[PDB]
DNA sequence: CTGTTGGCAAGCCAGGATCTGAACAATACCGTCATCGAGCACTGCACAGA
DNA sequence: TCTGTGCAGTGCTCGATGTTTTATTTAT
């Protein structure tokens, strides 16, 4: 019972310029529930199941930062979000804290801005799993990967 | 049905109801997970020393190893019924130890005593030497009607329930009792990582810091209590009591198992919680429900609700798989359903 | 080349006797001659009073036992000893009557994590054929066990059949190879012997004669 | 097939079901790791002394043995060593159309024949013979009324059996029960509060205890069972076997149960017929690791092991399984039974 | 392959006051996973290898009692932790029992409280080796060393 | 039927000290060698004579 | 037609008794 992350990534990349532009326009994830093009995209990914939809809101909202912002890559673990943000070298550690300390919906807004800023090369399905379990464990591993990668350079 | 199974789920607020040699909470590994534990001997002593037992069952037994102190108690209690000489010899025959005037006379081991039972014995001892009947033949005579001895355990029911052994004296032959109640150690339905209280003791003559710094283990827990009563064995242990007499005693055990909590650390933790679920079931073979919690219960709006639910599901699995159809009743605050504990107890009193 | 019958003796607990008249029941390191005969005699329907075919089995068959080390997760597990405090209530006091003791005490030793591979061949004047011994271990009449009835098998008794020049060469066909071999027939490069009193005197029930294994170390 | 294999996985709550002469739990090393053990003899006695056993085995119909009906076959069996004069004299003094006869019956009577044959030669009879053989006669008379118990469990520790044919093994063989997983046992530190002592307790002690998912194994030799029942039928033997299945699933040793009360029934029971009886203990040779308990991974490890080796081990044959759990099942070659009774019926009907 | 215990000891010793304070206020070993300063401290000692993680958590959490609580002293085996706690003459035997009986995380918490009280002088690489395994054998040897000293 | 792009995301410096961490009393017993003959029990034994 | 004191006949529990044992003690 898991969302096909790569399929959703492909579904977004192939999506018509008009529909995806309607989605990007959104300012916070809960507003996506008022856009018709949104359901049109996430329908073949089990939006019907209430468990999937909260994760789907997060996944699309991150995908809706741009269309070219998140360059997916393939494992040679696979690049995590924490590694990717640190790899860009544009993000400082205090902005990472402002993500993992942010409250509900505020966190996704910050993450969105971070993706736009960093334009990261990462493993998208890996990131999709993080957004599904966006918990205390994910925040903590996010900071870990960022600090270690930054410190290595 | 000869067995009465009793199942209790009881939840306690933070406390330390039973601890070991280093004052740490007793525990046990079950399903690969640590459970906080309350020993069966702690449960049994909390019940037998309780007010409810005293009011509804009678006097708990006298458990001691100090015969010299016991000697003096019997002299003060059985003095107006027997002469001091007979009282001394009776204890001597039963314990196998020389009862003189020594300050310290010690038995083989700690042994439960019943005054009423000792009173019955010294009658026999008196009549024995009166009829010029020696001790070797006195023992031979008394071995012929043990039931007449066991009727005295109606004055010491906790022995009829929990048993007695002796390795010296006539008690070896006449006082062997196989307890009618079987009882498990209470264990939590879930995993517990115990808390630690870091405390100080402030000294009124010491302005800088405290006079003592220490740590004390404690935790909460939903506990599973199990016990059963062998009715036929309980009747035999009471000198041939009726089933109604055994059933009424079982009913008091049910009540105590649902309400009695060990007193340890309760003055400073006060976990005076009654049970949230009690389940009584008649059977031909004893049946514990512990494996309802072999897979440790995960919390979901508390531990109590998912514990009761796990209990119910496993009960059905066993009943459906083993085709069990003994009478059963269930009282809960969260199979015949009982709104009150009292109705549940009437049910047991009426043979289910 | 002669025909060999290859057997596997594996189980969590085994017991192979040493001389005793005591409540202590000791085990050796590998299966005994008497114990292997009894195991075969169990697969065949031989009763304890049938001294005739009891002697026909003994005169027809000779053995070779290899000790197999348990390997687990690529790690070696050694054979360990186990002491069982084994009591008996109401045990006979005499050989006739119904008088009995309250409690008697015995001490029984077992092997743990032990496994064995046994090579079996016919003596030059044997009565039976390996073909019927193969049938016996595939479909035993009496229950087969490893020394004591409380010790079941976890692997089939039958492992295989083959033809070869010596027992060592026969056991080579069957993994795991490398364990020490004790044989009733000597092999060329080895001269060591293992003394034992495990030759059952069939004319004298439950009594044993001295004999000797030929020792063949593994590489 | 001649053998019935019985496999039980049974989970016990904290207890001390079987201990040694230091009061320590019995154990065993299996796969290089410590398993708590309940001995064969302890498990078997729990069955043999149980109420269920006394009612279904001790009070069986095939229980009684009548020397009268056995006169003919006994007359020809012992007819080559003894002549009908002694054989019939013996047969009558023991009691005061049978096809076959139980081996120990022949052997024990043959011993009595040897005694009366030597009694006539030494020229003594009347009470003198019945005085010398008083206890011996009383012994065999008791045994002649416990034929199913003797056929199933073997002779008692005191039986009065005299011959080698009188060494009667049980037709069922019970293995030592061991945990599927490694166990580090707990310790209970206890006090005994003296009602007449002010400071402290009158005794202190420790008791070793633990939980454990145990694997019980037993097999039944059908032909041996039939042969020791005077030549009973397969159906009658399968009926006895049904009781063994029931006891191995429900009977627990009484040790320490008054104070630990581990009254747990089996969560998995499986029966399979074979020509070669095998324990499935190596399903747990690599010790089972806990994953939401030990019970679920144990049943799982049992099922996966069967799927892997059953074919090559020649465990083709009738196989059925009862389970309180909904763990992914074995191969479809094993027939799933929803209740224990349905499993037992499956055994009665030869599989 | 093995954690350089003295290098880590030195790294903790010459840590800046900020990074040190951020680590010290941790209340249990797992909370070190929230501290950026912690990751930078243990990265050159093999943190990214999961094999070393539980060991490094124990080591640093013991050090986190303070820069001046554990004083390393060279061998003349070297002074074990058990002997060092007894050498202080400040620790009751009962507290050692309670330490070696404690379960996970709680054991490290109680240990650090003992280190704070005792301020031990010991063989640090020897204590680190003990912290690496921390099996039932190591805990019993701790208690027995303490007792054999007193 | 049709929805875009570039360019850009900071630095300094700072994390404490005092002082304190308990005591008492109590850890069991039995049986799992044998010998000899005596004194004293179940226990059937027919009966003789009631 | 059942039953009573003598047995013969022995099943015992009774008690004193044959023998014989000890080896250690960190690290600082």
């Amino acid at each position: 019972d898991e969302i096909d992350a790569m399929a959703l990534y492909r579904a977004w990349q192939q999506l018509d310029n008009g529909s995806c532009a309607q989605i990007r326009r959104v300012s916070e994830p809960d507003e996506l529930r008022d856009i018709p093009a949104f359901y049109r995209l996430v329908q073949p990914f089990g939006w019907e199941n209430p468990r999937h939809q909260q994760a789907l809101l997060r996944m699309v909202f991150c995908l809706s930062a741009g269309k070219n912002v998140i360059r997916h890559q393939d494992k040679k673990t696979g690049i995590s979000l924490g590694r990717a943000l640190a790899n860009s070298g544009r993000i400082n550690e205090r902005r990472i804290f402002q993500l993992i300390r942010a409250d509900r919906t505020a966190d996704m807004v910050q993450l969105r801005r971070l993706l736009t800023h960093a334009e990261p090369v990462l493993d998208w399905p890996l990131m999709a799993r993080m957004l599904t379990w966006w918990g205390k464990r994910e925040r903590q591993q996010l900071l870990e990967d960022f600090v270690l990668t930054t410190n290595k350079n | 049905s000869n067995f009465i199974n009793i199942h209790v789920l009881i939840s306690h607020s933070p406390s330390c109801l039973n601890r070991d040699d280093m004052n740490m909470q007793k525990d046990a590994i079950f399903g690969g997970k640590r459970r906080v534990r309350i020993s069966s001997q702690s449960l049994k002593r909390a019940m037998r020393k309780s007010g409810y037992y005293a009011q509804n069952i009678g006097e708990s037994s006298l458990r001691t190893i100090h015969l010299a102190q016991l000697r003096d108690v019997l002299r003060q209690k059985l003095g107006e019924r027997f002469d001091q000489k007979i009282i001394d010899k009776t204890l001597a025959l039963l314990s196998g130890k020389s009862v003189d005037e020594a300050e310290k006379i010690s038995a083989d081991a700690v042994t439960p005593w019943v005054v009423g039972e000792i009173a019955w014995f010294c009658e026999q001892v008196a009549k024995a030497e009166a009829d010029n009947l020696d001790d070797k033949k006195l023992l031979k005579v008394l071995k012929e009607d043990i039931a007449a001895i066991r009727v005295n355990l109606q004055q010491g029911v906790d022995i009829a329930l929990s048993g007695r052994m002796a390795t010296s004296g006539m008690m070896t032959e006449l006082g062997k009792v196989d307890g009618a109640m079987s009882i498990a150690h209470a264990i939590t339905t879930h995993q517990v990582d115990s808390d630690i209280d870091w405390f100080t003791a402030v000294d009124d003559l010491q302005e800088q810091g405290s006079a003592h710094l220490g740590t004390q283990e404690f935790s909460s827990g939903v506990f599973y209590r199990y016990a059963n009563i062998n009715l036929a064995q309980l009747q035999e242990n009471l000198g041939g009591a009726s089933r109604e007499q055994a059933l009424e005693i079982a009913t008091h055990v049910v009540h105590m198992l649902a309400t009695e909590v060990p007193g340890a650390k309760q003055r400073t933790y006060a976990a005076f919680n009654p049970a949230d679920m009690v389940m009584v079931n008649f059977s031909d073979m004893p049946l514990s429900m512990a494996n309802a919690f072999e897979k440790a219960v995960k919390a979901k709006d508390g531990f109590l609700q998912p514990s009761i639910q796990a209990f119910n599901q496993y009960w059905d699995r066993v009943a459906n798989g083993y085709g069990l159809n003994g009478a059963a009743a269930q009282f809960s605050l969260s199979v015949k359903q009982m709104p009150t504990l009292e109705q549940l107890k009437s049910w047991v009193r009426n043979n289910g | 080349m002669r025909s060999y019958l290859i057997l596997r003796l594996a189980g969590p607990m085994q017991a192979w006797g040493q001389p005793t008249f005591e409540g202590t029941r000791p085990t050796g390191r590998f299966p005994t001659r008497s114990g292997l005969l009894g195991l075969l005699g169990a697969c065949l329907g031989i009763q304890r009073d049938d001294t005739s075919s009891l002697q026909a089995l003994s005169e027809s068959v000779q053995f070779a036992v290899r000790c197999d080390e348990l390997i687990l997760d690529d790690r070696r597990v050694s054979v360990t000893g186990l002491r069982d405090y084994h009591t008996v209530l109401g045990a006979r006091e005499d050989y006739r009557g119904l008088k009995s003791h309250e409690t008697i005490q015995t001490w029984r030793e077992y092997l743990c994590d032990a496994s064995f591979t046994v090579a079996l061949w016919l003596t030059p004047h044997a009565t039976m054929v390996i073909s019927e011994l193969e049938k016996a271990v595939l479909k035993p009449r009496y229950t087969p066990y490893l020394g004591r009835r409380s010790c079941p098998l976890t692997h089939p008794l039958f492992l295989g059949t083959c033809q070869a020049s010596d027992p060592q060469k026969a056991l080579l066909n069957y993994e795991p190879v490398g364990g020490d071999i004790y044989s009733e027939e000597s092999v060329t490069g080895h001269h060591l012997k293992f003394t034992a009193r495990d030759e059952p005197m069939i004319t004298l029930p439950r009594q044993f004669a001295s004999r000797e294994w030929y020792v063949i170390k593994g590489g």
